[PDB]
C-alpha cells in the first residue's frame, strides 16, 4: 500500500543514486559552456518559433525543464551564485556536479558512508582556501599596475560573451567606468544605453549619465545651475486620485466651466511648486501643454512620463528626491548639477548631464546591430563591473587559465598526506573534480585535454606555480606573462559555493513528493 | 453501501502485514535519528522542493493509504505535543517492537503475551531512567543558566545555526527567562513568538523583549522613535482597527465636482476632519496610533504636521500581538480610546540590524513580557526554515529543563543502560515472558544502533563497545560518537536529555506497539 | 587502434546538423545561374507555385531542423546586406559544411574548424579587394552599365536604358558622395496601371497610393499647402456599448441625424481653424478614414483629403514633408503640418495617383519617391521589380566600389590564391585552408552543370587559365563555355562577393558550434 | 471582539462558537433557555449554576 | 541512507545456497524422534516407499543443486562415524544456515 | 612526460588491488584498511602490512610475514607482460571453423 493518492517516493535504494544522478545531470546542460571557446546549445519551445543559440549557462540553466527534485536543488544554488556574486556561475555548477560525479563513485565502489565524504570535502575545501590565500597576489600600491590588472579582469569576465571579439576596446570601457568610482560597489551609478546602429567598437564611455527619453514640445535645451526637483502628482486636472467623479451639465459651456476651474488649480499648483526654488522639473506623470507652459514661462523644464527607470536614474545622478507631497516649498531635498543639455545621438535625442553633486557616475553607450546584439553587449558589461567592483574592494587576485584550480589540487592532495583511511579517498576525490575544470578548459578549446592538463599537473608540482593553460595556442604558459588572472574573492566564491551544494545533494537519500494540488 | 471494492486483512497473515508495512514506513525516517543524519527531498503540492530531516515534517508529508503506518503518524503527534525531542526515536523504537514481535509471533506468542511482556519490560525500563536521572537546578542560577545554554549549544550544533550557535543558544535561553518567574518554573512556550527573514546571515539573528511590526510610522519624515514624554509611563499607543481615515468607499468615489471649488470642500472635510482625530487621539494619552489599515496621503500630511506618528497595514494577529505585549485592548474606534486601554510599553523605536535597511519598527517592553520575538536572519529561505526551527528545538529543550529540573544522557547511552537492566531482570522471569524482556531489550538496542550507522559507525561494534564498558566496570553516561570526540563519555560531549523526554519516549513507542498488535482485523472502503 | 569512446555523443547532434543544412543548400543549388533549374513547391495550405528565386523557395520550403533553417537567416542577411546572391551564399554555405564533415571525420574538433575558417575567409576578402575593379557613384555610366547588366535577365531588358539612371538618380538623392552606408529604405516606389514604362518619375517628395476627394466640389489639388496627418477617423458617433433610445416623432430622428451631420461638421471645423490645407488620413480598420458626408464639408471648407493612407505610407510623409502624427481631434494644430508647394492627384489612363512635392522648407529630408507606371499589372510589376535590384546594385557599388567578374572568376583566383598560401601555414590550418579552397569550386561547378557543360572540363579550363589572367576569365551562359567576362559584360558588385564569404563563414561557424538541443518550455 | 470588551467592562464573561450539543447541555443544566434574538429575552430564560 | 550500490552480487548466490540447504533440513526436521512425521517419496521407478529414516529419505529425495546435496553427504559422514543421529546432523545444520 | 602520466598512476592503483582484495576476503573494510595503511608506508613506517586474522594494521617483521624476492620479481614480471600481449590487441580475425 504505502504512499498512495499520486503521492511518488524514491526510498534509499534508489533516491542513494538519484541525489547524485540529477544535479550531476545539471553539469551537463553547462559543461560545454565553459571557457573562451565553449560551445552553444540550441533552446527551443514546443512551439518550435522560440528557437534561440545561447552559451550563457544561467540561461541554459534556468530555460531547461528539469524532472528530478535532487536536479532542481542545484540549478537553484546556481542561481544564487548569479544573483549575489555575477561571475563564476558556470564554475560553480560544472565543479558542483564533478563533486558529487566522484562521490557516487565513493559510494559505489569505496562503501564510504556519505557522513564521512562530507566531512572528507570539508577538510579537502579548507585545504584548497587555504591554497587561495597563499597564492593570492595583490598591487594595492603602484595603482597604475592596479588598474592594469583591472584590465585583465575585465578581458577575462568578458571572455566568452558577445563582446569577446571586441574585448580590446570594451576593457576600458568597463575598467574606467569602475575606476571612477574608485569607492562604493553599487552598480546602480553606472547605466548602460542601449542604441541601434554602428557597431560594438564604437561604444563609448559619457560621465554625462546619458538618459534616453526626451522632453518636452518646446522648452529651452540647455539649462544652467540647475537645481532639480523629481514628481509623482497630476498637473493636468483637479479632482486628483479621485475615481469615477463625472460633471453632470446641460451645456458644452457648463462644461469648458470646469475646465477653466481646472486651469485655476494648475496656475496654484505650478506655484507652489515653482516656490521650491527649482530649474527643471520631473514628474512621473504625464504634464499637458497648460501645466508645461507654467513652468515654460518660468524657466523651468518639465519633464514628463519619468517611469520608474526615469526617477531612479535621474533621481541617483542629480542627488534628488521624488518628492510625492508639495504641500509647502523647501520642505524636501533637491538636486543639483552644473549643466543639462538636450543632445542628438545617431539622431536620437537623450539628455545630458555635467556637474553633478558628487557626479562620479557614468554610463557606457552600445552601438549594435541589432537588439539581440545590444542585449548581450548590456550583460556582458554588468557582469564584468560586478567583478570589477569587488576588485575595487578587495585587491588580491590569482591567476587563471586553470592555475588556480591546479595549485588548489596540489594543497589538496597535500592534506590527504595525514588524514583518516576513509576520509582520504574523499580529499583525493575534492582533488580530482578540480583538476576537471582545466580539462573542460582543454577540451572545449579542442586541444589535447590529457596532454594539456598532464603536463600542467607535472609544471605546477615541480615548482613554477605560475604557469596554466593557453587556449589560444593549446600549450602551457605563465598566466602573468599571458595576462590571465581573477579576482580573489571570486575564485574563493567558486570553491566555497560548489563545496555546499555537494553537501547539500549528500545528505540526500530519499525524495517525496506530495499528492499535486 | 458498496460491500464490494473493500480491502479485508485479518488474522495471523494481518499481523505480518500489519508489522511488515509499519517497518517499511518507519524505516523511511531512520536516517533522521541522529545529530549526523541525513536530509530528504520533499515536493510540495505546488511543486515547490524543500530538503529537511525534521522528522514531523518528513512524517506529516507522508501521505499514505496505509491504516497501520497511520497510526505511527499519531504517535509522533503525541510525542511532539508532550516533550518534542523524540519525534523520530518514538517511530524508531516502536517499529523494532514490531520487529520483534513478529519474531515472537513466529515462536508462537500470543500477541496478547507480547503486550503484557512488553509493558512490563517497560517498567523496568522507565524505573532506570529515574534511578539514574541528575539534577542541573541543584546548584545556582548561574550554572543553571549556563548549562540550560550549554543543552541549546549542543543542540543547535546539528543545524546550520553551528556557525554562530552562542547567539542562537541565548535567544532561546533568555527567550524563556523573559516570560517565566523562578519560583513558579512554568513554561509556556506559546509566549515565545518565532520570525525570521531572509536576507544577510545567522549571524544577525536577535531575540527581541517586544513585537516586530516592521514599518516606518507611515511618512519617511517621520521621527525615527516615539518619545518618552517627559517622564511619562514609558509610551501609550493606540491599537484601532478603523484607519486614520474617515472611511473610505469600497470601489469607486463618484462624487459629483461641479468646479475645483467643490473639490477643495472635499479636501478640507478630510483635513478638518483629522484635525478633531488627531486632537482625540492625542486626549486620550496616546503617543503613536496603529490601525490594521493603511492611511491617506492627506492622513499623513495632518499626523506628521502635528507631530502624531502612526503605524500602517498592522495585520489582526499582529495587533493582538501589540496588545499581548502592551496589555492593551483593541479598540474598534478612535473615538473609542481611553489611557485604560491604550497600551503601554518602554519605548518605540526603529532597530538597526547592521547594514540591513529595513530599520525594523519594535514595540519594547523592556521588563518581564507575555511576549518574546526570535528574530531570525539567513542567506536563503532553507536557512531561516532551518535556523528557525533549530531554535524551536532548543527551546523545546530549555522548557523541558526548566518545568523539571532531572536530565539524563539520552545520545545512546541511557538505551544502553536500560537494555542492560531489562537483559539482566530478564533472566529472571523464569518463564514464558522471557521472550518479550529480551525482545524488549534487542528493541532498545535499535536506537543506539542506528545512532552509530546513521553517524558511520559500525552499529555492532559500536554496541558491543558500550555494553562492554556500561557493564564490565561500571554504568555511566557512555555514548554513541555522533558528534565526534576522543571518547564516548557523554559528559565531557555534553549531550543531555530532560528525563520526562526519554520516559515518554519509551511508554508512548509501547503504547503505538501495542496499539497496531491489538488490531486483529482492517476494512478499507474507498474515498467519497 | 583506439581512442577516445565519448560515452555521451555530441556528434550526433554536430553530424545531423550538417547533414540537415547540407541537404538544404544542395537542393537549392540547381536553381543557381541564368539556365538554373526550376523548383515546384506545394505549399502548406495546398497552393503549388513555380519559381527559381532562392530566397523564395527557401522561405516556401518549409524547414523544420533547428539549425538548417539557418540557412534562411543567410539569404536574409544576404539580401539585407547586399541584395543579390542569395543563392550563392547558401551554396557555398553547404560546401563549406561539406569541407567541414571532411575534417571532422579526419579527427578536427569543430572549434578547430570554425577558427581556421575565418582566418581563410578573411584572406578570401582581401583578395576579393584585390580583385575589384574601382567605379565612382560621381559616374552615372558606370552605375547604369551596372544596373542594366544585372536586369540582362529580367522579362523586359530594354527599357533599362531608362530605369537604370533612375536608380541612379534615387540613390544619389540619398547617396550623397562623402557616405559608405546607403539606406535604400527611404526611396519609395508607388505604382498604377495605366501609361507605359518610359512614364516613369524620379519624384523629390512623397507618392501616394490612394486618391483624393471622391465628393463634388472637392478641390483635388492644393498649392503653397500645410500637410496634416491625421490618426483618428472622422466619421458619425457609433459607440460599441449598449444604448436605448426612444422615438416618437420624426422630430427626434432628425435631430439625430442633425447630430451626425453636426458631429462630422465640427471635426471639419476645427480642422480648417488649424490653416491645414491637405488631410493626408492614416487607414484603419475601426472606423472609416472619412465619411462621405464629411467629404461634403471638407470640401466647402476648401481642404483636399487623401483616405486610407497605408501606415508605411505615413511614416514616409512624417520625414519627408515635416509633418507630424496627430493622435486626436483636439490635437490637430498647426505645430504639426509640413509643407508643400504643389499637392495634386495625375489621372494617367486612370491612375489616379496622389503626389506631394516642392517641400521647400528647412524640414525637409532627403526622401525619395519613384512614379510607376504601365498599362499592364505585368508592366508596373517588372518595372518596380527591376528597380529593386537596380537600386541594389548601385548602393552595392556605394558601400563597397568597384565591380569583379562573374560567372565564377572570384571563385577560382580565390581557391588558387588560397591554395597556394596555404603552403605557408603549418598543422591543422594548413589542412583546413586546402578544404577551404576546394569548397570555393562548388560555385563554378555547379555553374557548369546548369549550363549544360562537362563539369571538369569547365573548371579545369578556368584554373589554367587563371595562371595568365585574374578576372577575364569565367563562364558565360551566352558563349556556353570559359570566354571574357568583361567582353560578356558579366560583372557582380565588390559587397556581393564579399558578404557571400563572409556570412557563409559566420553560418559555418554557428552551426559547428552546436552540439546539443534542449526543450524550453 | 468588540462584544467581549464590551461585556467585559460590564463583567460579564462571554464564549461562543459552541456547538449545538454543549449548547444544550449547558442549558439543560442551569435551567434556562434559548433566544434567538435581543430584544425577546424574558427572565425566565436565565439559568444559575452553583 | 546511501550504501554499497552491490552492482556485483555474489551474495545472490550464497542466498541461492542457504535456501535450497535449509529447504532440505526443513524437509527432514519433521521426522525427528520416536514421533517424528512419515515422508513418502514417489521413485523414478513408480513405486511408493514410507519411512521416517533421515538418511534413507535424502538419498530417494534426489536432491538436485550442487551445494544443497552437501547436506545429503553429511548424513552420509554421521552414519560412517556414529551410525546414529544422521537425522539430527542435518537439522542442526539447517538452523546453523538460518543464523 | 604527460600523455605517460595516467598509465604510471594506473600501475600504481593496479598494484594496490591486491591488498585491497586480501581485506575483502578477509571480510575487513578494506576501504579503511588499504587507505591507512598506505599512509603508513607513506608516512615512512616501511614494514606495516595487513594483519588478516585480527582485521588491523601490523608490522610484517614482528608478525613474520614475509615472500621470496624472486617470486615478487616473476609476480611483477609475468604481470607487466601479460597486460602488454592484449595490449597490443585491437583486432579479432577468425579462419573458417573446422
Amino acid at each position: 500500500q504505502i504512499f498512495g493518492d499520486q503521492v511518488t517516493e524514491e526510498r534509499a535504494e534508489n533516491a542513494r543514486l538519484s541525489a547524485f544522478v540529477g544535479a550531476i545531470a545539471v553539469g551537463d546542460l553547462v559543461k560545454s559552456t565553459l571557457g573562451p571557446k565553449g560551445m552553444d546549445k540550441l533552446l527551443q519551445s514546443a512551439s518550435s518559433n522560440t528557437c534561440m543559440v545561447t552559451n550563457d549557462g544561467a540561461t541554459i540553466l534556468k530555460s531547461i525543464p528539469l524532472d528530478n527534485p535532487a536536479a532542481k536543488v542545484l540549478v537553484n544554488i546556481s542561481k544564487v551564485q548569479d544573483d549575489e556574486v555575477g561571475d563564476g556561475t558556470t564554475s560553480v555548477t560544472v565543479l558542483s556536479a564533478e563533486l558529487l560525479r566522484e562521490a557516487e563513485k565513493l559510494i559505489d565502489q569505496s562503501k564510504i558512508h556519505p557522513q564521512t565524504i562530507i566531512e572528507g570535502y570539508r577538510l579537502a575545501s579548507a585545504a584548497a582556501l587555504d591554497a587561495l590565500t597563499k597564492a593570492a597576489v595583490d598591487n594595492s600600491h603602484d595603482k597604475t599596475m592596479f588598474r592594469e590588472d583591472l584590465i585583465h579582469i575585465a578581458k577575462t569576465t568578458l571572455s566568452s560573451k558577445i563582446l569577446s571579439q571586441d574585448k580590446d576596446h570594451f576593457a576600458e570601457l568597463a575598467t574606467n567606468a569602475i575606476l571612477r568610482l574608485k569607492g562604493s560597489t553599487n552598480l546602480e551609478h553606472i547605466q548602460i544605453i542601449k542604441i541601434l546602429g554602428g557597431k560594438l567598437s564604437d561604444s563609448f564611455l559619457d560621465e554625462g549619465f546619458i538618459l534616453a527619453k526626451k522632453f518636452g514640445n518646446n522648452q529651452p535645451k540647455r539649462i544652467e545651475n540647475a537645481k532639480i526637483l523629481i514628481a509623482n502628482t497630476t498637473l493636468d486636472t483637479d479632482k486628483v486620485k479621485i475615481f469615477g467623479t463625472k460633471f453632470k451639465v446641460d451645456s458644452t459651456a457648463k462644461l469648458a466651466q470646469l475646465e477653466k476651474a481646472e486651469r485655476e488649480k494648475m496656475k496654484n499648483k505650478i506655484a507652489k511648486i515653482s516656490k521650491f526654488g527649482i530649474n527643471t522639473f520631473i514628474n512621473r506623470q504625464l504634464i499637458y501643454d497648460y501645466p508645461e507652459q507654467l513652468f515654460t514661462d518660468l524657466g523651468i523644464n518639465s519633464i514628463e512620463h519619468a517611469d520608474f527607470e526615469g526617477v531612479e536614474r535621474l533621481a541617483l545622478v542629480t542627488g534628488g528626491e521624488v518628492v510625492s507631497t508639495f504641500d509647502e516649498p523647501s520642505k524636501c531635498k533637491l538636486g543639483e548639477c552644473d549643466v543639462i543639455e538636450e543632445i542628438m545621438l545617431g539622431e536620437q535625442p537623450f539628455l545630458k548631464f555635467s556637474g553633478c553633486k558628487a557626479g562620479e557616475a557614468c554610463t557606457i553607450v552600445l552601438r549594435g546591430a541589432t537588439d539581440q546584439t545590444l542585449d548581450e553587449a548590456e550583460r556582458s558589461l554588468h557582469d564584468a563591473l560586478s567583478v570589477l567592483s569587488q576588485t575595487t574592494k578587495e585587491t588580491r587576485t590569482v591567476l587563471g587559465g586553470g592555475c588556480a584550480e591546479m595549485v588548489m589540487s596540489k594543497a589538496v592532495d597535500t592534506e590527504a598526506q595525514n588524514i583518516d583511511g576513509k576520509k582520504s579517498l574523499a580529499v583525493e576525490a575534492f582533488a580530482r573534480a578540480l583538476r576537471q575544470l582545466p580539462t573542460i578548459l582543454a577540451d572545449n578549446a579542442g586541444f589535447d585535454s590529457s596532454e594539456l592538463v598532464s603536463k600542467l599537473r607535472s609544471s605546477i608540482y615541480n615548482g613554477i606555480s605560475t604557469s596554466g593553460l593557453d587556449l589560444n595556442n593549446g600549450t602551457i604558459a605563465d598566466m602573468r606573462q599571458l595576462g590571465i588572472v581573477e579576482s580573489y574573492k571570486l575564485k574563493r566564491a567558486v570553491v566555497s559555493s560548489a563545496s555546499e551544494a555537494a553537501e547539500v545533494l549528500l545528505r540526500v537519500d530519499n525524495i517525496i513528493r506530495a499528492r499535486p494540488r | 453501501k458498496d460491500q464490494g471494492n473493500k480491502k479485508r486483512q485479518h488474522g495471523l497473515e494481518a499481523k505480518k502485514s500489519h508489522i511488515l508495512a509499519a517497518r517499511s514506513v518507519a524505516s523511511i525516517i531512520k536516517t533522521s535519528l541522529g545529530p549526523r543524519g541525513l536530509d530528504k527531498i520533499l515536493i510540495s503540492p505546488d511543486g515547490e522542493i524543500t530538503i529537511t530531516n525534521d522528522g514531523a515534517t518528513i512524517l506529516s508529508q507522508m501521505e499514505l493509504d496505509n491504516e497501520i503506518a497511520k497510526l505511527l503518524v499519531q504517535l509522533s503527534k503525541s510525542q511532539d505535543d508532550e516533550i518534542g525531542d523524540g519525534t523520530t526515536g518514538v517511530v524508531v523504537l516502536a517499529s523494532a517492537l514490531l520487529d520483534q514481535a513478529l519474531e515472537l509471533i513466529q515462536k508462537g506468542i500470543h500477541p496478547i503475551k507480547i503486550a503484557n511482556g512488553f509493558d512490563e519490560a517497560a517498567k523496568l525500563a522507565i524505573s532506570k531512567l529515574e534511578e539514574t536521572c541528575d539534577d542541573i537546578s541543584a546548584s545556582n542560577d548561574e550554572l543553571f543558566r549556563d548549562f540550560l545554554l550549554r543543552a541549546a549549544k549542543t543542540s543547535l550544533g546539528s543545524k546550520i545555526v553551528s556557525k554562530d550557535h552562542d547567539r542562537f543558544a541565548e535567544m532561546a535561553v533568555e527567550a524563556v527567562i523573559n516570560v517565566m518567574d523562578k519560583d513558579r518554573k512554568d513554561v509556556d512556550f506559546d509566549l515565545i513568538k518565532m520570525q525570521g527573514r531572509v536576507g544577510g546571515s545567522i549571524s544577525d539573528s536577535k531575540l527581541i523583549n517586544g513585537v516586530i511590526l516592521d514599518k516606518d510610522f507611515s511618512h519617511p519624515q517621520m521621527p525615527k522613535c516615539v518619545l518618552p514624554k517627559e517622564g511619562s509611563d514609558g509610551v501609550k499607543l493606540a491599537i484601532l482597527t478603523c484607519p486614520f481615515e474617515p472611511p473610505k468607499p469600497k470601489t469607486k468615489h463618484k462624487l459629483d465636482i461641479s468646479s475645483v471649488e467643490e473639490y477643495q470642500k472635499l479636501q478640507t472635510y478630510e483635513q478638518d476632519k483629522f484635525k478633531e482625530m488627531i486632537d482625540d487621539v492625542k486626549k486620550a494619552g496616546a503617543d503613536v496610533v496603529i490601525c490594521q489599515w493603511g492611511f491617506d496621503d492627506e492622513a499623513n500630511h495632518l499626523l506628521l504636521q502635528n507631530d502624531l506618528p502612526a503605524v500602517r497595514w498592522v495585520g489582526g494577529q499582529e495587533l493582538e500581538h501589540i496588545a499581548i505585549s502592551t496589555n492593551g485592548r483593541i479598540v474598534p474606534r478612535f473615538q473609542d480610546l481611553s489611557k485604560d486601554k491604550l497600551g503601554t510599553c518602554s519605548r518605540i523605536y526603529e532597530q538597526e540590524f547592521g547594514t540591513t535597511k529595513d530599520r525594523m519598527l519594535i514595540i519594547e517592553q523592556s521588563k518581564e513580557t507575555k511576549t518574546v520575538t526570535c528574530f531570525v536572519r539567513g542567506s536563503n529561505k532553507m536557512i531561516v526554515d532551518e535556523a528557525e526551527r533549530a531554535l524551536h528545538d532548543s527551546l523545546c529543550v530549555v522548557r523541558n529543563l526548566v518545568k523539571d529540573s532531572r536530565v539524563v544522557y539520552g545520545g545512546g547511552a541511557a538505551e544502553v543502560t536500560m537494555s542492560l537492566a531489562v537483559s539482566e531482570e530478564a533472566d529472571k522471569q523464569r518463564g514464558i515472558d522471557q521472550y518479550a524482556f529480551r525482545g524488549f531489550a534487542q528493541a532498545l538496542d535499535t536506537i543506539p544502533m542506528t545512532l552509530a550507522e546513521n553517524s558511520g559507525l559500525d552499529p555492532i561494534g559500536t554496541l558491543s563497545t558500550l555494553k562492554s564498558k556500561q557493564l564490565k566496570e561500571k554504568i555511566s553516561n557512555i555514548g554513541v560518537d555522533c558528534l565526534g570526540y576522543g571518547s564516548n563519555d557523554m559528559k565531557e560531549l555534553f549531550v543531555v536529555d530532560p528525563f520526562i523526554g526519554k520516559k515518554q519516549q519509551i511508554l508512548l513507542a509501547t503504547q503505538l506497539c501495542r496499539m497496531i498488535l491489538k488490531i486483529d482485523n482492517v476494512i478499507i472502503s474507498g474515498k467519497d | 587502434n583506439a581512442t577516445f569512446k565519448n560515452k555521451e555523443k555530441p556528434q550526433e547532434v554536430r553530424k545531423a546538423n550538417i547533414i540537415a543544412a547540407r541537404s538544404v543548400a544542395d537542393a537549392i543549388r540547381t536553381s543557381l545561374g541564368p539556365k538554373g533549374m526550376d523548383k515546384m513547391i506545394k505549399t502548406s495550405r495546398g497552393e503549388i507555385i513555380i519559381s527559381n528565386d532562392g530566397h523564395t523557395i527557401l522561405k516556401q520550403m518549409a524547414i523544420l531542423h533547428p539549425v538548417a533553417r539557418m540557412l534562411v537567416e543567410v539569404s536574409a542577411a544576404q539580401d539585407s546586406e547586399a541584395g543579390d546572391g542569395t543563392t550563392s551564399v547558401v551554396i557555398l554555405t553547404g560546401a563549406l559544411l561539406g569541407a567541414a564533415e571532411r575534417l571532422l571525420n579526419k579527427g578536427i574538433h569543430p572549434t578547430i574548424i570554425a577558427d581556421s575558417f575565418q582566418s581563410a575567409a578573411k584572406r578570401s576578402v582581401d583578395i576579393l579587394l584585390e580583385m575589384c575593379h574601382k567605379v565612382s557613384l560621381s559616374d552615372r555610366e558606370q552605375l547604369v552599365r551596372a544596373a542594366s547588366t544585372s536586369l540582362s535577365s529580367k522579362i523586359v531588358s530594354q527599357y533599362s536604358s531608362f530605369l537604370a539612371p533612375l536608380a541612379v538618380d534615387s540613390v544619389l538623392k540619398i547617396s550623397d558622395e562623402n557616405s559608405k552606408n546607403v539606406d535604400l529604405n527611404d526611396i519609395r516606389l508607388v505604382k498604377k496601371v495605366g501609361g507605359t514604362i518610359d512614364d516613369t518619375e524620379m519624384i523629390d517628395g512623397v507618392v501616394l497610393t490612394q486618391t483624393a476627394i471622391k465628393s463634388a466640389g472637392g478641390p483635388t489639388r492644393k498649392e503653397k499647402a500645410k500637410i496634416g496627418l491625421i490618426q483618428f477617423q472622422i466619421s458619425p458617433p457609433k459607440p460599441d456599448t449598449e444604448n436605448n433610445i426612444i422615438v416618437n416623432d420624426y422630430r427626434q430622428m432628425d435631430k439625430i441625424l442633425k447630430e451626425e451631420r453636426a458631429y462630422l461638421l465640427n471635426i471639419c471645423k476645427k480642422i480648417k481653424k488649424a490653416k491645414c490645407n491637405v488631410l493626408l488620413i492614416q487607414k484603419s480598420i475601426l472606423r472609416d478614414a472619412v465619411n462621405d458626408l464629411a467629404l461634403h464639408f471638407l470640401s466647402k471648407l476648401n481642404i483636399m483629403v487623401v483616405k486610407d493612407i497605408e501606415r508605411e505610407e505615413i511614416e514616409f510623409l512624417s520625414k519627408g514633408l515635416g509633418c507630424k502624427p496627430i493622435a486626436d481631434i483636439e490635437l490637430f494644430t498647426e505645430d504639426r503640418l509640413g509643407s508643400a508647394d504643389l499637392v495634386e492627384e495625375i489621372d494617367s489612363d486612370g491612375s489616379k495617383i496622389v503626389r506631394v512635392t516642392g517641400i521647400r522648407n528647412n524640414n525637409a529630408r532627403p526622401t525619395v519617391s519613384v512614379v510607376i507606371r504601365g498599362a499592364n499589372n505585368m508592366i508596373i510589376d517588372e518595372t518596380e521589380r527591376s528597380l529593386h535590384d537596380a537600386l541594389c546594385v548601385i548602393r552595392c557599388l556605394v558601400k563597397e566600389r568597384g565591380l569583379i567578374a562573374g560567372g565564377g572568376a572570384p571563385e577560382i583566383e580565390i581557391s588558387r590564391r588560397l591554395s597556394k598560401e596555404a603552403r605557408s601555414m603549418e598543422g591543422v590550418q594548413a589542412f583546413i585552408w586546402q578544404e577551404f579552397a576546394s569548397a570555393l569550386e562548388v560555385i563554378p561547378t555547379t555553374l557548369a552543370e546548369n549550363a549544360g557543360l562537362n563539369s571538369i572540363k569547365v573548371v579545369t579550363e578556368l584554373r589554367s587559365k587563371h595562371e595568365n589572367g585574374e578576372l577575364n576569365d569565367g563562364i558565360s551562359v551566352r558563349r556556353s563555355g570559359t570566354t571574357n567576362t568583361y567582353e560578356e559584360h558579366i560583372l557582380q558588385p565588390v559587397l556581393v562577393s564579399t558578404s557571400a564569404i563572409t556570412l557563409a563563414s559566420e553560418c559555418v561557424k554557428s552551426i559547428l558550434r552546436i552540439d546539443d538541443i534542449a526543450f524550453s518550455r | 471582539d468588540l462584544a467581549t470588551q464590551f461585556f467585559a467592562d460590564r463583567n460579564i464573561f462571554c464564549a461562543g462558537r459552541v456547538s449545538a450539543d454543549d449548547m444544550n447541555r449547558v442549558i439543560q443544566a442551569v435551567g434556562g433557555s434559548i433566544q434567538s434574538t435581543t430584544s425577546d429575552i424574558k427572565p425566565e430564560h436565565l439559568g444559575t449554576c452553583a
